């Protein structure tokens, strides 16, 4: 293939540009994302019941669509909360890999046939299946700076105007609203209802006659008679369209002749379909949309796209109406891509101030400069053949792969620049025995490099979705470098290099480079004389080989692993929980203290605070808050103090003189979709119909016992709410029949007042809305409002609720958690320092089983992958090994030679350990295939290096010392080159405090590290190596 | 609106016995109320937290604390079974024939639940057992209703 | 795929205007279009006109006054004019469906609606007349 | 049956369109309401999507729509059917 | 035809290059294809 190119340089440049083509072809098309999908797909099923409490829920729909969920194909588990808003929500989680329009739609199936045991108040608000383990793009805020619209008329522009045109955006998947579209309100009055004999049921009857749209068929409709002369629709009843109109409802006409309207008993106004959540945007009135990113969607285009879009609606919106933006992590992307290229741009021209060091001219300079470039553009094209996207870790995969690519580069131009010097053969004729000597080694190396990366993607779970991004994209570029090497490379060398004069090694030259050239040459004498004296001994270094084993062996223990370094986004969360029975109004307070905090003592990092009254991680209710915090751009915050880590620990600091108020910040996690990844998370489960009283007991005897162990475990806690007091009213089922109360007009009363109900639709500016009716706040507050409520008899009395009903304080959940259809109770918390994850859940388990008969236990979330992920972790490194040795045993036609190859693995890791361990980070993904790369590069060096040694040995019938001094000493400027380039390439990313710092810190600093040390301790134990294996494993073959 | 005070409240509820002590010492007021009028004793009763009740009820406690509903210590031990805490209370000189804003007593409670045990010590301490509540049911007309037929002979 | 020759435009209402602000815009658009016959050909809709249609009123009060169930009425009239599916009947071992509706000389013109008696809850037959108004006004046949 | 443009509309058209979202590779959406109580609503996807995910995707956004309209219109039963499909033949059937 | 109009310039541009590219290869010189491209237009005046 080399041969062929050299005589045909055209070509060779035409296949190069035609993958440069494909390369910037898929660069323009490829979907670019933060990540790729890592959490394992999820099936989200919810529905509300308007009024109920989480029992009500609990008990009428989430436990019926629960005995449905079955026959269902890669089911891991399934969890619901049924909470004291009436809302459940039942996530079904799946198998990484599994289809998720294929796990949703046999989902929804199974939901589609427990909908007729639903309550037609919970069908009617129709019960949405969704995949939920897609991540936020961005949230759209609006808001109103004239303060003439209050949360519902916002809520209502944005739900009627807004939220459709979005889902038509380009790339744009889900759209959840913050609020509702307007819902007309009947708020009854109790005192006017008793005063002309009505209830709650009279007023919903009214509604239901007055407010209904009619088919009253066609004058002359078929069959028609003959002669017929007129066809006309018969208009009869039409859906109300103004307040005005419901307030004409006629509800009874009086004995006297008077009227009955049900403005008489009710003040009529467009308001919310629901008022439990409030949410505002630096201290006003706001409503939003939490946009999510469709399958294979460009998030740098969907982001532009609806920027865009909103700017086309700008003219049309209503005076002061403005978007805002308090949550994007488009920027966030820009700055990962734009440092990614900046370093892989860095990179390039760092090769070249090191091309042109060692050869000292412009023109070898430049080969370099064109394959690398060449190979991560073509690279794209794979991934897009892949159906893979341009993301933080395949850019990463790529930053990490570039020492590989480097090396292609430099051992082919380097090879052809010695053998012209030392054998004064022309570039054409030095280029063509150049390639003959490393031809069959690039294809060795590419199966062994293979084998390194390819068994990271059959790891399973998220870890392994994360390692497959780093294995395909390594594979891949890697491959495409040994490709390019054997058809550009060549040609190149063959075209554009300069003859040499046989023995001129540039110490004839004068100056810096005369110098240069004269050192170097001494330095390489010097190296060979000290593998000369190593070999001569060789006893005393395979102990000190060993001492660098157990010193690894040491590091790697010692060295804590974490999922993925956290990064400074540009956001961060507030959460708020103030204790049981706090109200809506104390909430909004705390949120307010909250929100004038940030827009005061961090005045200079913060840009806005969104905060939403009603809804928490732990659950949500009137006592539950949360505060997306947007910063100013990571340009105008420089200095750690001015991070989210510091503004985080500052603000919950802050939070300590807070009135009876739990207020905490905290960062968002690298993968916000996966969420913590610290810790453990446990399901304690009733398998044995205990009770809900009951399970609460066995936990809070659990998290005494995890308190008695401050060694092992640390912030042992409940995910959930804790049990609220409860106003339980009983009615008088003979009371009731003993007066002629009907218990429905009882319920119906109670539940439409108090709780609220949906009657039927109306026409609101021509758009189908929502009609409720419900009790005037001032007459459903407190337990003595009971007894200004009046129900109607069969004898035409009007009976007080405080006749037939009694009532006391009582205990109940405001959130009750389900694990697999079974009461659960999720429990987090963490290993104490030193401890592993691993130790602590051995710990859990032996503390579960003391817990009462019945009680059971389950893994969930990142402890249900990491339980999983564990048996397969030895195997797959195993397999690894076994081939890299085939591979290499296949190459140099040897059981015994590719030892000294694979021995040079640990070289590199003790530096990557110790520059890890040194600067305190730990051992993540990005550190991993940081030993892989270097492991890799390191492996190549000596396969190039024994390859020399054994072929000086079989082609030219060289002495084992003779041969092993020889490679060494050709194969140590390329190794140095490769080694500085790289070294010099990766420095920015260690120095890095930046935007996505977290992350370039992983990959530089124990590839520095494990450079360093594989480039210094392989040039002297490669040889080493060598020499043991060889004369312990062979034949009488020969020393001589 | 003492911070030791919701401290006992949330201390008691959990059934942290040391930590009632220390607060206790600390001079955190016993009788500190929920927002619908519970005391210590009213959680420690209805949770079952003896030592609780017999601590509190040491440093002077309100025996007879009535919530916003009228409900007492005895109505909550009574009802869910707790017939140690039942005992205790009734020694603390507990009202016996306590009426909640319902007109429903310890042993309308303990009946409606089939206590036996509570029952026959409540009328041992002067329970009345023709008390009626705002229906006008006596326990002996509970039990009847609710087809316990042992209670019902214990109520004639 | 349908013509292939010309092009197809869509006049959208976005500010809750309502159909007969929308047919003046489209009636605006198309005036100038014939303003243009150098460039533009042709421009029509492609929809149905606003027709005649009987609307007809219920009188709330005077229905109750008489004991006449509003529901009674909408179920006459509804049944009555427009057919009504009722339940499923097996012919030769299929099941099909039971529709009710007006024989058509009792429902062809306004009329009509005279002749069509609801039941009060007295046990009296009053009829449509007594509780009803009707005229004439413009709809859409055909709404997009 | 029975029903004029606007009730068809307000009452059913509406409804189902405002449960249209969670749907990919959707270009757009248009529908009429007619005096013969008729409504057809077309979703027109894109070059190269699955007709069977599109369906699918169209009938379990419908069917959590169904408990809203009015029974009148469920009993007929609401159809989703890929329309994009030509006609092969049209079979006539006489009686002489 | 408003969204078929931007891509319609750019898969000529493409066809063009890679014609180019091909020619380039088989000759081994980047002048001699142009004297193959040039013949495009002595066809398409015909059809015209
Ligand atoms: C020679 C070494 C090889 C180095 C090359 C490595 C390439 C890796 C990064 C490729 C990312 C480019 O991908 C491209 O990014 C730009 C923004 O930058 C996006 O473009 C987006 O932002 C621009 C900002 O000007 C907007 O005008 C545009 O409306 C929007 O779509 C494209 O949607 C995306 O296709
Ligand atoms: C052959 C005896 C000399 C051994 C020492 C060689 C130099 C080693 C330096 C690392």
């Amino acid at each position: 293939m080399p041969n062929f190119f050299i005589d045909r340089p055209i070509f060779a440049w035409v296949i190069a540009i035609i993958i440069m083509l494909a390369g910037g072809l898929a660069i323009l098309k490829l979907p670019v994302a933060q990540y790729p999908t890592i959490a394992p797909p999820a099936v989200t099923i919810s529905a509300s019941y308007p009024g109920a409490d989480a029992k009500t829920v609990q008990d009428t729909v989430t436990q019926v669509i629960e005995q449905n969920m079955n026959g269902i194909d890669n089911l891991m588990y399934m969890s619901s909360n049924s909470d004291s808003t009436g809302t459940v929500q039942i996530t079904l989680t799946f198998e990484s890999g599994t289809d998720a329009d294929i796990a949703q739609v046999q989902v929804q199936n199974k939901l589609q046939l427990a909908m007729p045991l639903l309550p037609q108040e919970v069908q009617q608000q129709g019960v949405s299946v969704e995949k939920s383990s897609s991540s936020f793009l961005m949230v759209v805020g609006v808001i109103n700076t004239d303060g003439t619209m209050t949360q519902e008329d916002i809520s209502d522009y944005v739900a009627a105007n807004m939220k459709d045109a979005i889902s038509r955006t380009s790339g744009v998947g889900d759209v959840q609203l913050f609020g509702s579209q307007y819902a007309m309100r009947i708020w009854m009055n109790p005192n006017e209802l008793n005063k002309f004999q009505l209830t709650p049921v009279d007023v919903i009857t009214a509604i239901k006659a007055q407010n209904a749209q009619v088919a009253a068929g066609q004058l002359g409709g078929t069959p028609p008679v003959k002669g017929q002369q007129l066809n006309a629709s018969i208009i009869a009843q039409t859906r109300l369209t103004s307040t005005e109109e419901f307030g004409k409802i006629l509800l009874k006409v009086n004995q006297d002749g008077s009227r009955v309207l049900l403005r008489d008993v009710a003040k009529i106004e467009l308001g919310g379909e629901n008022y439990d959540i409030i949410a505002e945007f630096n201290g006003q009135p706001a409503s939003g949309l939490g946009i999510k990113l469709a399958t294979g969607a460009n998030a740098l285009d969907t982001a532009a796209a609806i920027r865009a879009e909103l700017a086309k609606m700008e003219p049309f919106f209503p005076s002061g109406l403005k978007i805002v933006y308090p949550y994007d992590t488009t920027p966030f992307v820009k700055i990962s891509i734009h440092e990614v290229v900046k370093t892989l741009v860095e990179a390039i021209i760092l090769v070249f101030l090191v091309m042109y060091l060692f050869l000292q001219n412009f023109r070898a300079t430049l080969i370099p400069t064109i394959a690398v470039p060449v190979v991560l553009l073509g690279t794209f094209a794979v991934l897009a053949a892949f159906g893979f996207s341009i993301n933080t870790l395949t850019m990463f995969g790529m930053v990490l792969a570039i020492g590989l690519l480097v090396d292609d580069a430099i051992v082919v131009v380097e090879n052809v620049e010695r053998v012209m010097a030392e054998e004064g053969l022309p570039p054409k004729e030095a280029t063509r025995k150049s390639m003959g000597q490393i031809q069959g080694a690039l294809v060795g190396i590419a199966m062994v490099l293979s084998a390194v990366f390819v068994p990271m993607a059959f790891f399973g779970g998220s870890t392994g979705a994360i390692y497959r991004q780093f294995s395909i994209t390594i594979v891949s570029a890697m491959a495409l470098s040994v490709l390019v090497a054997l058809i550009l490379t060549p040609a190149l060398c063959a075209t554009m290099l300069k003859p040499i004069a046989k023995g001129d090694h540039g110490e004839g030259k004068k100056g810096f480079f005369g110098w240069f050239n004269r050192m170097f040459e001494k330095s390489t004498h010097h190296y060979t004389d000290s593998v000369g004296g190593i070999l001569r001994s060789t006893g005393r270094y395979l102990v000190l080989y060993l001492i660098i084993v157990v010193g690894m062996a040491y590091l790697f223990v010692r060295l804590p692993s974490s999922a993925l370094p956290d990064e400074d986004q540009g956001v961060f969360m507030t959460m708020v929980q103030l204790p049981a029975g706090a109200t809506q109004e104390r909430t909004q307070k705390v949120l307010n203290e909250v929100t004038h905090y940030y827009l005061t003592k961090e005045k200079n990092n913060v840009e806005s605070v969104f905060a939403v009254n009603g809804f928490g991680f732990a659950g949500r209710g009137q006592n539950t808050g949360i505060a997306f915090v947007s910063l100013k751009d990571w340009a105008d915050r420089p200095g750690e103090e001015n991070k989210v880590e510091a503004i985080t620990m500052r603000a919950t600091r802050a939070f300590s003189q807070i009135k009876d108020a739990m207020v905490f910040a905290f960062n968002l996690p690298a993968i916000v979709e996966l969420g913590t990844a610290t810790g453990f998370d446990f399901e304690l489960i009733d398998q044995a119909g205990l009770g809900h009283e009951k399970l609460t007991q066995a936990r809070n005897q659990l998290l005494a016992e995890a308190a008695k162990h401050p060694d092992m475990l640390t912030s042992v806690r409940p995910n959930g709410l804790e049990d609220t007091p409860q106003f339980k009213i009983d009615i008088d089922q003979e009371k009731a029949q003993a007066l002629g109360v009907s218990i429905n007009d009882i319920n119906t009363t109670l539940g439409a007042a108090w709780g609220g109900s949906y009657v039927n639709d109306f026409i609101d500016r021509g758009r189908v809305k929502k009609v409720y009716v419900m009790s005037e706040a001032k007459y459903r507050m407190l337990p003595d409002d009971i007894g200004d409520w009046y129900v109607r008899a069969a004898d035409g009395q009007m009976v007080p609720f405080s006749a037939f009903s009694s009532s006391r304080w009582e205990y109940g959940s405001p959130r009750l958690e389900r694990y697999n259809g079974l009461p659960s109770m999720e429990i987090l918390g963490q290993a104490a320092p030193g401890k592993s994850t691993g130790e602590a859940m051995e710990l859990m388990e032996q503390l579960a089983s003391k817990l009462p008969t019945g009680v059971g236990y389950d893994w969930t979330g990142m402890s249900y992958q990491e339980r999983l992920s564990g048996n397969q972790a030895p195997s797959l490194y195993a397999i690894s090994l076994i081939v890299v040795f085939l591979c290499l045993a296949a190459l140099y036609e040897s059981w015994s030679i590719p030892f000294s190859v694979m021995l040079v693995v640990p070289l590199g890791v003790i530096g990557a350990l110790l520059a890890a361990t040194f600067r305190g980070l730990t051992n993540d993904v990005y550190f991993q295939v940081g030993l892989l790369t270097t492991i890799g590069l390191s492996a190549k060096n000596a396969i190039l290096i024994v390859e020399f040694a054994k072929d000086l040995m079989d082609k030219e019938g060289k002495g084992l010392i003779e041969a092993t001094l020889d490679a060494v000493r050709m194969r140590l400027r390329p190794i140095l080159m490769t080694s500085l380039a790289f070294i010099l390439g990766v420095m920015p990313l260690v120095i890095s405090t930046g935007a996505g710092s977290g992350a370039q810190n992983a990959v530089g600093t124990g590839v520095m590290g494990g450079m360093v040390t594989a480039t210094v301790l392989a040039i002297f134990f490669v040889p080493v190596f060598f020499v043991v294996v060889r004369r312990r494993f062979s034949r009488k073959n020969e020393d001589i | 609106g003492s911070d030791l005070g919701k401290k006992l409240l949330e201390a008691a509820r959990a059934g942290r016995d040391d930590e009632v002590r220390i607060l206790m010492a600390n001079g955190a007021d016993v009788n500190a109320a929920d927002v619908v009028g519970w005391t210590p004793l009213h959680l420690a009763a209805y949770w079952g937290h003896l030592e609780i009740v017999e601590v509190l009820l040491k440093n002077g406690a309100d025996v007879n604390a009535y919530d916003t509903l009228g409900s007492t210590p005895l109505h909550l031990a009574a009802h869910f079974g707790h017939l140690e805490i039942v005992e205790v209370l009734l020694k603390n000189g507990a009202d016996v024939n306590a009426k909640d804003d319902n007109g429903i007593t310890p042993l309308h409670l303990a009946a409606n639940r089939g206590h036996l045990e509570i029952v026959e010590v409540l009328l041992k301490y002067g329970a009345d057992v023709n008390a009626q509540d705002k229906f006008g049911k006596t326990a002996f007309d509970i039990s009847i209703n609710n087809g316990n037929e042992d209670l019902a002979e214990i109520l004639q």
